[PDB]
């Protein structure tokens, strides 16, 4: 999650700033692939919710509890990172839903594992890595916008 | 076979089958009901590597 999310700020910042050689283009293909099949992994991947609860009880359900949380924080850097390629694209604002759908799967079976017990860690109430930047940029252009150019992506 | 269906390779599989069915001329039977026992039940910790199998 947080490697991640320094990568793609870092990354933000060379595309921005650096060009204006073969390099950086690795890393951005690495990324795009891992775009593409973090989509269309789902959850019997990564074994989550059937063969380990999360439970804070064993140490199997806090490998698989420690994991979630990883895939949660990876989820939104790479949000992050197919909204920064380019302006405004439909295909990659399809691939940032399948994440949030991935995302906010995790957290309404955490929060289900978090409504058997107490609300006793500020775990999944703990941060998001998006930047506060990034974020004003993004309810900027999700309310306000209406550029027919970004409308139909957005929408 | 533990290597094999860590990896799923599929090579490694071949060479331990042939093996065994040399091995018998029912042993291949005995060392599969061997691997039905905690070996089949989970090959890999993801059950694709029964679909590999």
């Amino acid at each position: 999650d947080y490697l991640l999310c320094c990568i793609q700020h870092c990354l933000a910042w060379y595309k921005n700033t650096v060009i204006p050689e073969a390099f950086y283009e690795d890393l951005d293909d690495i990324l795009e692939s891992i775009t593409n099949r973090m989509i269309k992994s789902e959850l019997e991947d990564f074994e989550l919710d059937k063969s380990a609860d999360f439970s804070q009880s064993t140490s199997i359900g806090i490998k698989n509890n420690i994991s979630a949380f990883l895939v949660m924080g990876v989820c939104e850097v790479l949000i992050e990172y197919n909204f920064s390629i380019s302006s405004f694209s439909k295909n990659r604002f399809e691939d940032i839903l399948s994440l949030f759908m991935c995302y906010k799967k995790l957290s309404d079976i955490l929060n289900e594992k978090a409504g058997k017990a107490k609300t006793k860690m500020a775990n999944k109430t703990s941060d998001s890595l998006l930047s506060m930047k990034f974020v004003s940029s993004l309810l900027t252009a999700l309310f306000r916008d209406s550029i027919q150019s970004h409308q139909e992506s957005l929408s | 076979m533990a290597q094999a269906f860590e990896s799923c390779q599929l090579d490694s599989m071949v060479t331990a089958f042939l093996v065994v069915r040399q091995a018998a001329l029912l042993s291949y039977a005995d060392w599969f009901k061997a691997s039905f026992g905690s070996t089949r039940g989970y090959h890999g910790c993801s059950k694709k590597a029964l679909v590999f199998l």
